[PDB]
DNA sequence: ATCAATATCCACCTGCAGATTCTACCAAAAGTGTATTTGGAAACTGCTCCATCAAAAGGCATGTTCAGCTGAACCAGCTGAACATGCCTTTTGATGGCAGTTTCCAAATACACTTTTGGTAGAATCTGCAGGTGGATATTGAT
DNA sequence: ATCAATATCCACCTGCAGATTCTACCAAAAGTGTATTTGGAAACTGCTCCATCAAAAGGCATGTTCAGCTGGTTCAGCTGAACATGCCTTTTGATGGAGCAGTTTCCAAATACACTTTTGGTAGAATCTGCAGGTGGATATTGAT
């Protein structure tokens, strides 16, 4: 009658390391849509992966400028602030003991002229 | 008494900027912070208990609200000639913001 | 005479030489003395608006404990949103 | 049942950081930071795939919801490669039904 | 399927002229401006509505009541404005539970 | 066996004018809340009439004072920025055809007759 | 369908001029048009980016006053008068 | 009369702002906003059509924005101790506001 | 502070572009009657917070000294506002395939149930790094 | 430029509080089979965008003059930065205890489902009327002298 093949992760179908049976259970469970696709937890799943990796990436290499092999919240502080792209989609949020970037404005600096 | 050092104007500041602008640590002191906040919680309701990790989230929301407030201050200072920041542009910055009462 | 002596005249706590910091992280050189006394009032202006909302979400919990997850909310509806302490 | 039950994206966000840069670890601190940011970038694209499926009349959210969502939410560069990965990860899995 | 094809297409138009004329009997309003004030009210109303959703979610209810309402009010509005609306609210849901 | 009573509405009952039952609707299709209690459409139906009521009052009034007895766009931003409650809460909102408040920076003014001394 | 080239020249210098009266400005340095016409651009390109969105995920080819306001909405621009 | 009439500088300009300011027309020209609209669609997707209610929804949201960023220019104008606004003006305040231009 | 030009506001006056009013139609609200879910009362758990207090501690307050900033005043010359021409460039008005229904059948997905097992709380283990000494180097100021 | 006085960075060592692993287990993911929803072709269809032209018509590109604003220069008054002591409020680390968030059970109360009956709300065609624009004066603006 039944024979149950092995269960296979929806994850390891995509190629993805993130979860897809979580992210199904909060969009059914959250009020977004009365039906939720099957291929929208797959997508979403992806996108939320690339940019947790290009975090980590950018906050890895400032990690390793300060000669710390640890990632701390500055570090990713200093990776969203530096890159355009992170800055415009995170303008709005405050990352805790993250400090800010190093800028002094050019006029209040004294003159140059000292020796 | 005989050839003391003096920094002019200034030195001291930007080094103060720079350890500050290096480091994260919280700036104000935390039970000042607490007792202010549960006065103004108390003005609002009476007996009230607070977390200590939702004081910290307000310490780190004020201070964040602040530096970015002194900073596009510091921009209308300069904008104006003027190297000290003054009330009128603070008063600028929070209009322009929509930070208006 | 139980509990909860009366606060008064605390705002005094955030005192002139922190915002003076603060101002040194915003990369500020020098300060007026008028600064100080506006700068508490802006901050007192901002607290109240956050605690207000953040109480408010307290009482339809019928909680009498401020979470920090009431204040994360609370700040997100400011524009001011905050990572670090959950959601 | 007992102490209690929570959930948490931190042992997904560690095999992240594993497979790009095996050397590093990473605080408390921030791990709760990475799982602040991706509950935000959840809600808003699902909340906006929900607007724009009302505004379509559609009860149903698919892949192309999320797509669009993405390049209205997401800026210039980022959005390409987002949804390139989107695309593959979705071909992927109806080809390994 | 009827031999001319017309659609439907519902609007706050007629409640906001009753209003209009209880605040002013002797004064109209343009097409434009009605078209202002839905838009107001739809607005009014998808904010009240998604911040109640998000109230009752972070509890884990299930159920929007008047009280999500009520707070979502008072987080929304300002001041006298909120106790003004309260009122009314109140008011009303006290005059409904009553008159059935 | 039935009587079928004559049909009352909830806005009757609530002594309301704007539509109880369709705000009701309104919610349940929307993805508000899975489910919807009674009393919250009557409660936002309220709120909603007020703040009609307070937005056309005064347009209403900034419409007298031009003597026109038709409302137009323009008295409902005046009407609006002028209230500190309602700029507030619409401070991020365009009025379409309702331009600005008339405001001239005081240093822009001309100097005076002082100028004209004589 | 006529390319077009060489078209933001044509919102000119008076229409700025009455603009800028409007907003209440007195005097006008000549260097500010150009500026603002870059301004401007930026903002009606991010528009229109995200307008053109919402058509393309209906399948339609003719953009709405609705696609517009909820492109504003998500800038923070919200504009009364067009609809919904 | 051997000489005719002139107004002084600083008559017209608020003569011209308080006309302005009392109506509600629109002040740029409808078919050259058409037609820059549809240039910068057209890079994005081809053969696109546009309502004409589109149109005039663009048309007011970018006189109303502005018409907002002239009034805080001017205020930082004024603020420099000046009447004329500049292009720093501008700059300034779009920092403030925190857009990326 | 009187005089020329000026713009702008104030009273009639008309037809017209809406704005209001009124019949027919119908989706949509409301009224019964059952089933199915619940949020509030009560009880029990234990655990996070509060008050208060004994002892450093490093932070803050006042009190001095002064280089360097602000604000005011003054002037060269450059700038952009008023204003007269006459021309492009815009405005209005004719004229000649894509958004919105209807159907379908079939890809896709809810719903119930059982099965497996991945994630999570907590005890053990490991280990990067704050902290502390110490030396050598980069900034700073008076001279 | 020269040189004593302070800060900053790096090299090194060592105990350790926080980060990483190994058990245990149980609520949720995942496969299987009914039954249900609605999405993309395919065929109307009617209505509203797109060029195109022609007659105005008025706003603006050019060019001119000239009031006055900006920005450079000087400089006197004051005034916040910097720094030396002595109070003294914040920090830590306990000690006691207390009352409230969290979980569980059970319940009368409240809302969805499903059907029928009934009516306010929209669409369209008929009347009402407020006012854009035009006409004619009266008077606040501005400026020249």
């Amino acid at each position: 009658g039944k024979a149950r093949a092995k269960a296979k992760t929806r994850s390891s179908r995509a190629g993805l390391q993130f979860p897809v049976g979580r992210v199904h259970r909060l969009l059914r469970k959250g009020n977004y849509s009365e039906r939720v696709g099957a291929g929208a937890p797959v997508y979403l799943a992806a996108v939320l992966e690339y940019l947790t990796a290009e975090i980590l990436e950018l906050a890895g290499n400032a990690a390793r400028d300060n000669k710390k092999t640890r990632i701390i919240p500055r570090h990713l502080q200093l990776a969203i602030r530096n890159d355009e792209e992170l800055n415009k989609l995170l303008g709005r949020v405050t990352i805790a003991q993250g400090g800010v970037l190093p800028n002094i404005q050019a006029v209040l600096l004294p003159k140059k002229t000292e020796s | 008494v005989k050839k003391p050092h003096r920094y002019r104007p200034g030195t001291v500041a930007l080094r103060e900027i720079r350890r500050y602008q290096k480091s994260t640590e919280l700036l104000i002191r935390k039970l000042p912070f607490q007792r202010l906040v549960r006065e103004i919680a108390q003005d609002f309701k009476t007996d009230l208990r607070f977390q200590s990790s939702a004081v910290m989230a307000l310490q780190e929301a004020c201070e964040a609200y602040l530096v970015g407030l002194f900073e596009d201050t510091n921009l209308c200072a300069i904008h104006a000639k003027r190297v000290t920041i003054m009330p009128k542009d603070i008063q600028l910055a929070r209009r322009i913001r929509g930070e208006r009462a | 005479k139980r509990h909860r002596k009366v606060l008064r005249d605390n705002i005094q706590g955030i005192t002139k030489p922190a915002i003076r910091r603060l101002a040194r992280r915003g990369g500020v050189k020098r300060i007026s003395g008028l600064i100080y006394e506006e700068t508490r009032g802006v901050l007192k202006v901002f607290l109240e608006n956050v605690i207000r909302d953040a109480v408010t979400y307290t009482e339809h919990a019928k909680r009498k404990t401020v979470t920090a997850m009431d204040v994360v909310y609370a700040l997100k509806r400011q524009g001011r949103t905050l990572y670090g302490f959950g959601g | 049942r007992k102490r209690s039950r929570k959930e948490s994206y931190s042992i997904y966000v560690y095999k992240v950081l594993k497979q790009v840069h095996p050397d590093t670890g990473i605080s408390s601190k921030a791990m709760g930071i990475m799982n602040s940011f991706v509950n935000d970038i959840f809600e808003r694209i699902a909340g906006e795939a929900s607007r724009l499926a009302h505004y379509n009349k559609r009860s149903t959210i698919t892949s192309r919801e999320i797509q669009t969502a993405v390049r209205l939410l997401l800026p210039g560069e980022l959005a390409k490669h987002a949804v390139s990965e989107g695309t593959k990860a979705v071909t992927k899995y109806t080809s390994a039904k």
